[PDB]
């Protein structure tokens, strides 16, 4: 356990090394710590993860304050326990003897013990283990044992979804406060312009709109969707939108082709149609747009509305390669 | 030839300088020996030794002179003379406040437990990734490098790792810090215990 | 791995001479090889370290 806690704190250390090297903000809430629970731990195949508050949850029921806020605890302390319900910043007791992290304390409980007690195969042991980690088992999931039973027992004991989404919700900047601090580099013209306060308050009634840069392909390929996302106001099928290729400037006529948007989809994995009309803040898989465009489309509804910024993907071209035909007719 | 000059010099000194005073000068480590060397070059001077309790057994004989018997079991240890007949208490009290201080210990026994404490080292982040590897848990609060707890390195006995050696020249001092440590004291012959 | 250890490992493996001629793994100080193979034979090499 002391081990794992420590494979932790050298990995998610090493990020925040690497999240304070880069660059200009200096923002304050850039770095990302397990205290916090921003950071998430767990395991995709099995499907199972926590987050520091989900635990934090729990153990505060069972004989810890506060709960709501405060505990970040967790990752600190450590507890020593059989003594009293105190713990101490020492690492070591009055006595002379060694203490946990805590983390290491609460991780033991349920999921060290589980997996020995998996591993060991003690078919009357893992149901009262069960019982202590608190349900469930249904049907013929009961008759399961070895890998797929560990599996099963975790996703419903921290379903990886549950730890995702407190995560991706709470520690994470929407579209409006996304788009307020990385305006300035992402839009070309001045920071003032009537364009980049619809970029900040994240409006629907403002100016259309905006970029794209890659493209999915279709199932019935020839053609591919523009995936873009709306940088301000709301489209809208069947309408009229300037495409502004990769280096159009607004008073010179090179690389703009004011064309109608053909149609809008919600992208969800396969699909799928629904609604004409989406909002800026929001991502889109269009069509329309495929002929009159590569790789970088800038699209406006107004004439001083700039191009953005080109990108700076990077990473090369590199590597050459040759393409002759054979028949030749082919050609 | 080389030898027979060394002891014709080694005759200069107690005949001229009468208090011999010396020291070792096992471990150093220098360098700062010869700003010794300097310091003292306006009023002592220095002369260091192989098997010269040979020498001053070969001068201990004379027939005239028989209180250089004295300095005859004394040199135990790597050890040298730095003589001078200004005093003995000052001379003591200059080589002493000098010192060569100076890093450190890599690849080698550690005398005491090496404890470094938390709070920051005044660093910008790059080799907290190199500290969390040998066992230092590090969180940077805001730009600055710190280490989160006060913990212990290596004890007292083992050996002292290459990469953990590293990280203490840099940041957190050991410190494996020491000098020259005078030895005996002179005058005529007279036999003192320098403290 | 930890240094120590792969240091320790290391020198039970990498730190090592070779014969030459019998490409036998040799200790370091070595002069001859131990192999009668090739002739006793003094014509040793490091054995090379990785990267
Ligand atoms: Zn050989």
């Amino acid at each position: 356990k002391e081990d794992l806690y420590q494979t932790f704190a050298r990995t998610v250390e090493s990020v925040n090394v690497i999240v304070s090297t880069y660059a200009d903000e200096v923002l304050g809430d850039v770095q990302v710590y397990p205290a916090r629970g921003t950071v998430a731990f767990g395991s995709g195949l099995h499907g199972w993860a926590f987050t520091i508050r989900q635990f934090a949850t729990r153990y505060a029921k069972k004989f810890g304050v506060d709960k709501a806020k405060m505990m970040d605890r967790l990752w600190g302390d450590s507890f020593f326990n059989p003594k009293t319900k105190k713990w101490t910043n020492k690492d070591t007791d009055a006595e002379g003897k060694p203490l946990e992290r805590a983390f290491n304390m609460f991780i033991l409980d349920p999921i060290f013990r589980l997996f020995t007690a998996i591993m060991n195969f003690k078919k009357d042991e893992i149901p009262v283990l069960l019982e202590k980690l608190e349900i469930v088992l249904k049907g013929e999931e009961k008759d399961l044992e070895g890998k797929a039973l560990l599996k099963v027992v975790m996703r419903k004991f921290l379903p990886a979804a549950d730890a995702l989404l407190e995560m991706i919700v709470l520690h994470l900047p929407s579209p409006v406060t996304a788009q307020a601090y990385r305006a300035e580099q992402l839009y070309e013209g001045p920071a003032d312009d009537a364009n980049c306060i619809a970029i900040k308050n994240c409006d629907p009634k403002a100016d259309l709109m905006l970029y794209v840069s890659k493209m999915v392909p279709t199932s019935d390929k020839g053609r591919f969707y523009a995936f873009g996302r709306v940088f301000a106001g709301t489209v809208k099928s069947g309408q009229k939108v300037r495409i502004q290729g990769p280096n159009y400037v607004p008073g010179k006529k090179d690389d703009l082709f004011i064309k109608a948007i053909q149609r809008v989809v919600l992208m969800m994995g396969r699909f799928v149609e629904p609604i004409d009309d989406c909002p800026a803040g929001n991502i889109i898989g269009l069509v329309g747009i495929d002929q009159f465009l590569l790789k970088t489309g800038t699209l406006t509804t107004s004439e001083t509305a700039h191009n953005m910024k080109v990108m700076k993907f990077s990473v090369s071209p590199v590597v050459q390669v040759a393409v002759e035909v054979k028949n030749a007719n082919d050609l | 030839e080389k030898k027979a000059e060394y002891f014709a010099k080694l005759r200069e000194y107690l005949e001229e300088y009468k208090s011999v005073f010396v020291v070792g000068v096992d471990n150093v480590s220098s360098q700062q020996m010869h700003e010794v060397r300097k310091n003292l070059r306006g009023r002592a001077v220095v002369l260091m030794g192989k098997n010269t309790m040979v020498r001053r057994a070969v001068r201990g004989f004379i027939s005239d002179f028989p209180d250089y018997e004295k300095l005859l079991p004394f040199v135990k240890g790597n050890v040298g003379f730095i003589f001078t007949n200004d005093s003995l208490q000052d001379i003591k009290e200059v080589i002493i406040a000098n010192k060569v201080a100076a890093p450190a210990r890599a690849g080698a026994v550690a005398p005491e437990d090496i404890w470094v404490l938390a709070v920051n080292t005044g660093m910008e982040p790059g080799k907290t990734s190199f500290f969390q590897a040998l066992g230092v848990p590090t969180k940077i609060a805001r730009g600055t490098i710190e280490i989160v707890s006060d913990v212990k390195v290596v004890d007292a006995g083992k050996r002292v790792g290459a990469s953990e050696a590293s990280l203490l020249n840099l940041l957190n001092i050991s410190p494996f810090t020491y000098g020259l440590t005078v030895v005996q004291v002179y005058d005529n012959g007279q036999v003192f215990p320098a403290s | 791995i930890e240094p120590s250890l792969k240091a320790l490992a290391s020198k039970y493996n990498c730190e090592k001479s070779v014969c030459r001629k019998c490409y036998a793994r040799l200790p370091p100080r070595a002069t001859n090889c131990r192999k009668r193979k090739c002739g006793h034979t003094n014509q040793l090499r490091p054995k090379k370290k990785l990267k």
